[PDB]
């Protein structure tokens, strides 16, 4: 079966747990991991991981970044740099930050700043799309 | 390549910026309980 | 007579178009297999797309067979 | 302290060093800073080791060393053949993150 | 008549091209699924592509039938 | 006779419709291989969709065969 | 006119060729969807290549309809 | 007899169906290569699908060859 | 009359052959779309082999047009 | 004649059947290309699996090729 | 004479299958694009397999055209 390990640097949510399916975002493309998924390495994108226990229960944790590894022996390791449960967020702050970022992206101070603002944009965009 | 790398950013920077965003977008209560254990005090010395 | 000859030729050669509808159904359902073997969580939205693609694809074969019927009956 | 103890022999080999460690508890931000200042420094290291003091128990610690690699090693490591969706973009972004992870783990230990 | 017979012959081979359309639509309505599996954060924006991928996909289909029209009554 | 030749040629030029159906079967069972190979646990579920696509796509080619036999023997 | 009938059957055979262009455009505009799913940031390049290939493949369908007209008229 | 000729006409215009077969088999044994390269571990169960699909599509294509032999010899 | 009728019909048969080149051209310009989405930093390098595939798929269509002209005029 | 000449078109319309075999073999070898690109370590086995799909598809085409050459010679 | 007419028709029908070779070549080169984008380092070996498969599908298509040439001339 699947041995899950979801752990922010600050806190650990699952330690070698046994869940049925886990849906995770990713740079390439958001996808799901099941009890025999082929081994892969990926680095997460601002999104929301969704876990389902052996039963039909669910849980959604919004993750900023990180890396998800699926190993030969069916062991998923989802190390997220900042993993927060949805009940910790507020809409207006994220929405205003997103709109501010869109406003400032017009100001092409430099390509590095353009990229930084773009990252902030789609970060807050995933936040709102999760909360809207 | 990705839209955030043409400039030349490392994925560390990508995660750092995304994490700062997700921190900024928390409850007013959890801001006090997350602003700590989030900053950085290390500083570099010229070689 | 030769009029019936052309009738039968047309009926026979019109139905061949249904091959495209068959291939469309095949490719759409293969895409469903792949896109549900990637992100199974959805499904409750993918199968909708697969069924819509079925309707749309089998429409072409239906058209070809109705053309065959009309050319062999009027 | 590490810089000083090794500034007599191996004085020249220093590439960069950091201060204000341990004054306050370390955080993933500190590890990210170290990783950034390592990658940006134009040194294309082909291998590495990290030495730290694993905390066995309140009485004992062990000077452990963990290896670390580079994307050129990962690509050519045949053992990676069984990992899919592995180009030279996700693989080395993952390597950057792995470097930051190991730095943070060593800092905490 | 031989003329009507040839009209029918051309009609039979004027509706075969619809198979092309049959494949076309399918491919798009295959790819969509794949795409929508790998990136549910572009669903809506994908629809536009899909409808475009439908119109120009069925386009030739209809035009093939156009020839049939002509080859039946022109 | 011209009419009997008509029926036989109609059957012959209709039977080709199976090509698209065969291509669709091949596409479906290639998609199944890839999908299962990525995510083996989903097997018995992917298999249902893929075999369903098989049968529910070869329905078109069998419609072509049925119309061919209709023309030949009727 | 037997020869006008031969022109008609030739045009009926020729008009099919646009099925190739239909299939090609289906492929192009499904690849567009999935590639846009993978790498949205480059939408403008995706349209450029997609439309270039679209006309560059419509080459064949326009050729086939043109030759249908030419056999019919010229 | 004009039937003795239209028989061969139909046989030739019917054996073309094997094209779609060949294409389906080709797709299946390409998809097998991708699937096995991606996930070499579960080698065997890939065959339990590859051979199944190949033989299945090959048989449904051979239906057209069977029909062609039937008409040419009956 | 029948000789030029054969001219017309055989030319119309030849004109169909460009459909496969249409399918292949669409395939190559969908593959370029994908391969550019996945590794954008190899534009021109990918484009070189893409235009090579253009040339080697246009070969078939232009040869089919050549044979069509030859058999309609020689 | 007609029945001694219609065999020519019979054979031609049978020979058209090889197009799909050509397409199938093309996609087989493209799949070989992609498979090798993914896992270049598996160079040996992939070629064998190719040869297999190669042979099966080309034989399926040979069926129609022989049907045509039957039309011309064995009717 | 009708023999020459049937001979033209046979050649024109046989010279359409190179559509298959065109589609196969297009698919092979699309796969080449994708594989190269996957692994830019390995292009020679990818190109080696690509030229082998290319040339062999070329052999099949040109074999079809050789049969067309023969039937026109014999």
């Amino acid at each position: 079966q699947m041995s899950f390990t979801f752990a922010s640097p600050t806190q650990v949510f699952f330690n070698s747990a046994n869940v049925r399916q886990v849906d995770v975002p990713t740079q390439t493309g958001a996808f799901g991991i099941l009890a025999a998924h082929v081994p892969t390495l990926q680095v997460l994108r601002p999104g929301l991981v969704v876990v389902h226990a052996e039963d039909g229960t669910t849980s959604k944790y919004f993750v900023s970044s990180g890396s998800v590894t699926v190993n030969a022996d069916s062991s998923v390791q989802l190390l997220a740099e900042e993993a927060v449960t949805l009940d910790m967020l507020d809409l207006g702050a994220a929405k205003a930050n997103l709109e501010k970022a869109q406003s400032e992206l017009l100001g092409a101070a430099d390509e590095a700043t353009r990229a930084e603002i773009q990252i902030r944009i789609e970060a807050n965009e995933a936040l709102v799309k999760a909360l809207e | 390549v990705a839209y955030w790398r043409q400039a030349g950013l490392s994925y560390i920077r990508y995660s750092q910026i995304c994490a700062k965003a997700v921190r900024d977008a928390l409850k007013t209560e959890f801001k006090a309980n997350a602003m700590k254990t989030s900053g950085s005090t290390i500083k570099i010395v010229k070689v | 007579d030769i009029d019936t000859a052309a009738k039968f030729i047309g009926a026979g050669a019109a139905t061949v178009g249904v091959a495209g509808s068959g291939a469309g159904i095949g490719t759409v359902f293969g895409s469903l297999i792949i896109g549900y073997a990637r992100n199974p969580s959805l499904k409750q939205q993918l199968f909708s797309y697969a069924i819509l693609g079925f309707a749309l694809s089998e429409a072409m074969g239906l058209f070809c067979l109705m053309v065959a019927f009309l050319i062999l009956f009027a | 302290k590490i810089r000083s103890i090794l500034h007599r022999t191996h004085s020249d080999q220093f590439l960069v060093t950091f201060k204000e460690v341990g004054r306050r508890p370390p955080t993933f931000g500190d590890a990210s800073v170290i990783a950034l200042e390592l990658l940006n420094s134009g040194y294309e290291f082909d291998e590495g080791s990290i030495i730290f003091n694993r905390f066995r128990s309140v009485i004992s610690y062990k000077t452990e060393e963990k290896p670390i690699f580079s994307l050129d090693t990962i690509s050519s490591a045949e053992s990676m053949s069984i990992y899919d969706d592995i180009d030279a973009d996700v693989l080395r972004n993952y390597q950057e993150y792995s470097l930051a992870n190991i730095i943070y783990y060593s800092l905490k230990e």
